[PDB]
RNA sequence: CGCGGGGUGGAGCAGCCUGGUAGCUCGUCGGGCUCAUAACCCGAAGGUCGUCGGUUCAAAUCCGGCCCCCGCAACCA
RNA sequence: GCGGGGUGGAGCAGCCUGGUAGCUCGUCGGGCUCAUAACCCGAAGGUCGUCGGUUCAAAUCCGGCCCCCGCAACCA
RNA sequence: GGCGACUUUCUGGUCUGUAACUGACGCUGAUGUGCGAAAGCGUGGGGAUCAAACAGGAUUAGAUACCCUGGUAGUCCACGCCGUAAACGAUGAGUGCUAAGUGUUAGGGGGCCCCUUAGUGCUGCAGCUAACGCAUUAAGCACUCCGCCUGGGGAGUACGACCGCAAGGUUGAAACUCAAAGGAAUUGACGGGGACCCGCACAAGCGGUGGAGCAUGUGGUUUAAUUCGAAGCAACGCGA
RNA sequence: AAAAAUGG
């Protein structure tokens, strides 16, 4: 009921409302993952950089638990604790072999909703 | 709407122990500039609390404001969140002093002289009013983190 | 009649599985907050766990009697 | 004919199960405003439809008088 | 009106240079006849996203909204219909003439430079304008033709006619009513506009008032009189 | 980037 791995990947997802953390191998599969809901962060808190870097380092030790020693970091979203996370992952122990922003560029396809007035 | 930051003013040390912190606390206790009284009932305090710790009364002193001296504070900045904000050295003596005076005039012995030595005595040991104070002033510190 | 489940601060839910410790969300009180108001943050009081017994150093927790509520099922004076 | 109801100014609880009149709005006083509204704090306001009965004690239980609501009023 | 991935097929217009060719064949254009954003309508198809209506959740005194979660028509396609927009450069078309500076698109001629044609921008004389501004892409100087206006409201309404499946479109008054409606520009004042500054304005503190007895002024009420004045800050231990 | 109406 344990597993081992050495190199793995990191996937951020940071929106303006929270921010979500989680390891998997080189072929995509779950082993923890942490968010700033889950480490109870409510409203204007999850988006703040400390609850990403709290939710990274969560995940960061549960996966050195499992036995990950490199990860590559994978970005997605525009939010404001992406920068948080990859430093609590350097801290962490884990080595970041490389960063690279995967958030989809949308072509011209979809509709985007209506612009808020408020 | 202001020019700038006034001097600050320098008291002169306890003639006994020469102590500018033990000034203070005596400014602090006074009302109505009865600085004899203030004198009094502080001396009385030290000696009471010298006779029930058998310690030095400005290391039980000390160790009582170094307990009841806070580290951070919650200011309100602005979209307007409390934001956790180190205290200056002299706010940590100027809050040290005033939560120590305000609860001791609270406790329930009968005279001022003793709610003092009560109060410095429970704050050396960590478990006074004043210590609840900081206790609660460092936690919701530490809940508005985020917003540092 | 048989089998299960439920009864816990003023309300709504955990903790029972596997013995210690009464937790969580609302509600009331005090404080921070603001031009007030809301929201938000921090301190308190709030049930001794349906009731009576039993085994243990120790019972909301384990075992019985009893009082209600719910689900399904049984019922040829 | 049979049921149900009548409680501060309005609307609605309380009745079942006698000893305890609650909520929202409204009214009045103080506050906030240049003033009104909104809002905050505090207060007053119902002999429980009206007469009798049982009870130590009746909004409550029982019987009449009144008023309102609903249903019924069929076969030639 | 509009047209933005790429490929192929069919097809319209525009610009530049010669001066073989026709030899005024031109301009405008009532009535006509066509195209014409978006929404909308009909038949059939399609349906991701977004999203009228609608349904919850919030906000609020209320909130048939703004915000949140969904969500049908529609948004898409073919063929028909509708024919309207702040369909705007709020500027009809054609032609010629009138200082300059500078960018850019497609060309052409002459030695990186000069000249030139047609567009597309910016700045700027004369002139024009109520002013703002326009200014070889005129809102200048002129000539031709067309459309359109004659104070505001009533009213793009009523009636009639034509058109449309419908929604509606086109055309289009009057009674009555007012002494104003308007344009540009100016000085203030104001803004839940901006910038920069002040003040116990806030912040950091200390001490009070609002509760009690009493002193005092004022309101009210009483009285024969309770003399008059002061009324938000700037009346109420005020004239006194 | 919450809500804060009105005034012959
Ligand atoms: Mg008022
Ligand atoms: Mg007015």
């Amino acid at each position: 009921v344990k597993k081992n791995i050495e190199n793995g990947v990191a996937h951020i997802r940071s929106t303006f409302n929270n921010t979500i953390v989680t390891i998997t191998d080189e072929f995509g599969n779950a082993l923890s993952w942490s968010s700033a809901g889950a480490l109870g962060f409510k409203g204007s808190k999850k988006s703040t950089p400390f609850a990403a870097q709290m939710a990274s380092e969560t995940a960061s030790k549960s996966a050195m638990e499992h036995g990950l020693k490199t990860v590559e970091v994978t970005v997605k979203g525009p939010g404001p604790g992406r920068e948080s996370a990859i430093r609590a992952l350097q801290s962490a122990g884990l080595e970041v072999t490389a960063i690279r922003d995967v958030t989809p560029v949308p072509h011209n396809g979809c509709r985007p909703p209506k612009r808020r007035r408020v | 709407p202001r020019k700038g930051s006034v001097p600050k003013r320098d008291v002169l040390p306890d003639p006994i122990h020469n102590s500018k912190l033990v000034t203070k606390l005596i400014n602090k206790i006074m009302l109505d500039g009865k600085r004899g009284t203030a004198q009094r009932i502080l001396y009385s305090a030290f000696d009471l609390v010298e006779q029930r710790s058998g310690r030095d009364a400005l290391e039980v002193f000390e160790e009582a404001i170094n307990n009841i001296m806070p580290v951070l504070e919650v200011k309100a900045r602005r979209s307007n969140y409390q934001v956790p904000v180190e205290v200056r050295p002299e706010r940590r003596t100027t809050l040290g002093l005033r939560w120590l005076v305000n609860y001791a005039r609270l406790r329930g012995e009968k005279t001022m002289e003793d709610r003092l030595a009560n109060e410095i005595l429970d704050a050396a040991n960590n478990t006074g009013g004043a210590v609840k104070k900081r206790e609660d002033t460092h936690k919701m510190a530490e809940a508005n983190k985020a917003f540092a």
